[PDB]
């Protein structure tokens, strides 16, 4: 009716999408070579014509925490981790490499 | 003057073996006084 | 239920089979030519949601 | 791969009931035993081991259920739902039901006895065998049936369910009513 | 070789995101009940 | 011709009534599972048309699916989950209903005040001269 | 023609129906906690066709021992959409009269 | 109609009703070795299904079963302990349980509030005319 | 008749504080050995009644006392133990007593919703024609 | 028919639970 | 139809399909 | 209102008695000659319509 | 829905062999 | 000449969010 | 003549409808460290103005960004931390953004009150003398 | 005669008023062991009346201490202590206190409702025969 | 008349 | 139930004997 | 008066 | 104010620069 | 006019020389 | 109420009653 019901209403539904990226983080606290997603909140200006008020604000995912992860040492021969930054190449089942 | 009277509420709604009312007080409930 | 929920209970769940799997390695302490076994995590799937396809 | 006796264990519960649910077994050992009941509906088990013997009633709802052997000794109901069942064997001691609901049963044995209800809703059959026995209720509708045998014996309500009947039974007595 | 990466989660970090997620999804809450309540009120202009 | 205002707010009236109907069924289906992966609920929405060609009616133009990918959760325990222990569910958004509750309510009670404000007027026309 | 029957339609049954439904339902929850009582649901279409009954609900849940088939969930629903269409009733059949007054005085 | 809404909203609120028993009977057998009807209890799902049949109500399809392997536990002494001394035990997880727990009272309450929201616009539809 | 329901709402809420006092005199005397007449405090339970044969108000036709047997406690010093040294207590359940409480109170409070409805339809009637 | 028996916590029992005295679980069928 | 493994309320009988579940 | 109360209050109930069971098993651990008492629950379904 | 007859009671039974 | 679209929340936002279909957009 | 009353009252909840989406903006972009194009958001506030020289119209005369400084949050890993491993996020303040609400909201709400007395006075003039 | 009902419901708001008075007065002196008077404080209470011989106010005829004996205290050090070593306090019961605030605090806004409904009663008479 | 209720006078 | 007699008050005594 | 009424005067 | 060109629809760009 | 006013129009900006050089 | 024709004296709350 005033479009600033929708105005909160969809920061409201972006807050609840970065609320579950954070989960997702919290449920893979124990995975082995996970890179912490980052999350942020951008603003983008409805521009046209009027007053400059309306601003809507989405969230993103800028990027992924690289830092190097806890190492576990566990005595095992076929067990490796890398050393600062780098990456291991592999293939998935669909034949496509990817970093890991 | 043929009044009931007596303290309301938690005072008197104790069983009589509590001996909270005055006992002046507890006889003008059978409409004494 | 919403996502998040869902997301947490994963994990709730991926660490119940945790604590199981270690339950029993304890258990097995002197059990002889018993091997331990450890709980290995993995994420699951990544959905694009703002995007149709 | 098939079912071993470690992996049996895993699938049983107190009283001696087993449940294959979804599970990825194909085959069943010869000389089977089950305590109590069976459930191997959503299997893709096509074949009954034989020798096989059930304590409790058997479940094959929607399953891959096509062959049953012979001998097979099953002391409550019979459940094959939406299988893949195409005839039923001769000699099968059933104790209950015979449910044959959504299958491609073409044929039936003759002088078959149910001791319970008996379906063929939705079934391929074109005729009853002769000397048919059933003790509960017959249900036929929606199946290819038009034609009863000259002797059959029901001892329940029988339901046309919307197949039509033209040629009665000479020799019929009917514990209850039929219903189209 | 010899040992295994784990995650670089910061349990911390995720937590205080999210009691700051938490105030401002229910700030905004506010701001929609209020925008609704605005709108009752601005009826009765036709309420001849 | 002598009741146009009446067909256009009881246009809307129509119109945002079926909106409501469609919030219902999305929140009494947002946890519906349903069979399969495609058979799947899905968000449903009314689409409002105005054709300009004095008064324009609006007019209900049939309900479309939402095109957001369903929610995906793992649970590898329901029987109507697939390979991968997944079960997709309808991809319903509680903010967004709500919104659209206290949007359709709103407007169409808005309606209701011009619709009756519209017989006074009619009422009025008929005491001219008296 | 011109009568009261075909002058009130059927509203002026209507109202006594949705009075009717109305006991029924405060029945229903009066005696919701008492065991034994079974849920009773009227039929619309035989008070219409009284006008030109009192049957049993079937349960969706099984009884707890008590035997009562009363859902307070169905209940209050049922309630309020009898009540919100009694309403309308009485403004159906309130301007019947409201009109008829008027074509007779004319004014 | 807006009372279409009570219909479809009204199946919600008896659909929620029916998980939340089917939940309660989870946390109940939680512990329970023996059961009578010769079956060890096994946790209970209630599947729901939009029927569509604009508006969609949501209706119970049938309670289904969980497809978890029963939990064994040796307990050679007891007397329904089998040969290799292994009583079995339900299913049940109790997180879903309080994941369900929660959910089903959350989709309940929004679904009182459509209710509600349908409840006024037809009210007011009422007080046009008066 | 909507008299007739205030008759059946307002003997229903009679019949829900009739069990609330009972629950409260249950919990009173969990743990009273002694009572005025010789004998032990047993659970009551107010009974419920329907004249079932339009409007049937539920009646209480009397308080019955639960049949469990009464929690005896070894207490041999106790003044009142008998020959072998035990004494009885009431047998109330504390977890069953809640539950009186908070359906006795929220069978109570629906019963104003019905009997505050009801006289809004009364009053609407009063309106008909005027 | 009178329709009667206590309600709440003691009727919603499973029959073994003899709570509920045996005279009054027999009012909860029918009477007259 | 719908769900293939739905359950059934009427007691155990072994000699009566039952007909409160959706058995098609 | 909802019978999940009761449902849920009759398997309190039952564990508060399966409770009492293992206080007197741990009651009688001094005690000569105690066979010690196993508790277990049983589930048993309300048959009916719905 | 609705019906002619009364719905039966509920049975809870401690052992399904004896109803 | 139509104008036609979903009312309410699924429009009301940046068409990032790719809620609507693209055929109703 | 109160038909300006309409103008100043209108001109007036259109002022506070502009204030109320700032405000609206400014709770939902108190977090975002990015922008649209290239510049962090800033608290923004409308400009109200009265051009005195009967009635004054109140006009909203354009936005202008709040002079508080960017709260510099120190992110050094974040993708864009400066040299200094420092972010800056907008300088809302939660405290008088609600204020913000609440006034602009019940300002709203009382010229509502003016336009609608004012439109009765109108009324009762057009009866006077008959 | 319903104004004879606001001279009932009347007395029994300031009737109320009193005893939430005497109330407070309880709670700030339970534990004041001195006194201006001399004379260590007791827990007071009001004494109502009810003339009955149609309308019967209901009248405050005095405050009135408690019966119960004093709380004694053994604190032979303090100045006010006895030869035996024990000071005195009031004898105010806090649960009885509480029990009072409640009952006192509804009964007042109850006769409200008797008053504010009776007034309705009366608007209506006036309007009888028009 | 619940066979066997409670009486309200003292035994 | 309207009667004509008022009612006797409640008695909660600590023995029945001496009531 | 009541006979243990209490008086709103100084003792 | 009243023109005669249809006022310009929104655009809420996700980046500027695209565009 | 007000100083520092925002305005409703994308701001020009550097990257795409069409901004940096049309006024 | 009891309406009088003097001014009612206002309260006196003393800390001792002796001094007043």
């Amino acid at each position: 009716m005033d479009r600033a019901l929708f105005l909160a209403m969809s920061g409201a539904k972006q807050n609840m999408q970065a609320l579950q990226l954070r989960a997702n983080n919290l449920a893979n606290v124990s995975t082995t070579g996970f890179r912490a997603d980052l999350a942020q909140a951008r603003s983008m200006q409805a521009y046209g014509e009027g007053h400059p008020s309306r601003v809507f604000s989405m969230t993103e995912r800028p990027g992924h925490n690289f830092a190097q992860g806890s190492v576990i040492t566990t005595g095992r021969d076929l067990d490796v981790t890398i050393e600062g930054s780098g990456w291991i190449s592999v293939l998935d089942h669909t034949g496509k490499e990817g970093l890991t | 003057g043929n009044m009931v009277a007596g303290i309301p509420g938690a005072l008197s709604n104790q069983p009589p073996a509590d001996a909270s009312i005055p006992q002046d007080v507890a006889q003008m409930k059978d409409g004494s006084v | 239920m919403h996502p998040a929920l869902w997301v947490s209970k994963t994990g709730l769940d991926a660490q119940q089979t945790n604590i199981a799997t270690i339950s029993n390695n304890l258990a097995n302490a002197s059990t002889v030519g018993y091997k331990k076994s450890r709980a290995v995590f993995e994420d699951l799937f990544y959905q694009n949601i703002n995007q149709p396809g | 791969y098939e079912l071993d006796y470690y992996s049996k264990f895993g699938h049983t519960d107190n009283y001696g009931n087993l449940d294959l649910r979804n599970k990825p077994y194909t085959q069943l050992p010869s000389g089977f035993v089950v305590k109590g009941n069976l459930n191997i509906s959503q299997t893709p088990i096509k074949k009954l081991p034989k020798g096989l013997d059930v304590g409790g009633s058997l479940e094959a709802t929607n399953s891959a259920l096509k062959t049953i052997r012979s001998g097979t000794k099953i002391k409550g109901y019979a459940n094959l739902l939406g299988s893949k069942i195409e005839s039923w064997p001769r000699g099968i001691k059933l104790g209950g039901y015979l449910n044959l609901t959504d299958t491609p049963l073409k044929t039936l044995p003759a002088k078959l006895r149910v001791k319970g209800d008996l379906s063929v809703i939705r079934t391929p059959i074109s005729a009853l065998p002769e000397g048919l026995v059933v003790d509960g209720n017959l249900y036929i509708g929606g199946s290819a049936l038009q034609v009863f045998p000259d002797t059959m014996t029901v001892k329940g309500n029988i339901f046309l369910g919307g197949n039509k009947i033209t040629k009665w039974p000479s020799n019929l007595t009917l514990g209850g009513a039929v219903a189209p | 070789t010899g040992a295994i990466e784990g995650s670089n989660v910061n349990a911390v970090g995720e937590m205080t995101a999210l009691i700051d997620l938490q105030r401002q999804f229910e700030m905004q809450v506010k701001m929609m009940s209020t925008a609704e309540e605005m709108d009752k009120s601005s009826d009765s202009l036709l309420r001849m | 011709s002598l009741f146009n205002v009446f067909n256009v707010t009881g246009s809307a009236m129509s119109a945002e009534s079926v909106r409501l109907n469609t919030t219902s069924s999305n929140l009494a289906n947002a946890d519906s599972v349903s069979s399969s992966a495609k058979d799947t609920y899905k968000a449903r929405h009314a689409v409002f048309g105005a054709e300009l060609s004095d008064t324009v009616p609006v007019k209900v133009m049939g309900i479309v699916e939402s095109d957001k990918p369903l929610s995906a959760e793992y649970n590898p325990d329901h029987p109507l989950a697939n390979e991968e222990g997944y079960i997709y569910k309808p991809n319903v958004n509680v903010m967004e209903e709500m919104a659209n509750m206290i949007s359709a309510s709103r407007a169409y009670q808005t309606n209701v005040q011009v619709a009756d404000s519209s017989k006074q007027m009619l009422l009025r026309t008929l005491q001219m001269g008296q | 023609a011109i009568s009261f029957d075909n002058a009130l339609g059927i509203h002026q049954h209507t109202v006594g129906v949705r009075e009717r439904n109305a006991e029924v339902i405060s029945t229903n929850i009066a005696q919701a906690n008492t065991p034994g009582y079974k849920a009773r649901g009227l039929d619309f279409a035989k008070e219409l066709q009284a006008a030109t009954d009192k049957l049993y609900r079937l349960p969706t849940q099984p009884d707890t021992g008590d035997g009562n088939t009363v859902d307070l969930d169905l209940e209050r629903n049922l309630f309020m959409q009898n009540q919100i269409r009694h309403q309308a009733s009485l403004d159906f059949l309130g301007s019947k009269f409201k009109n008829l007054t008027k074509a007779i005085k004319g004014e």
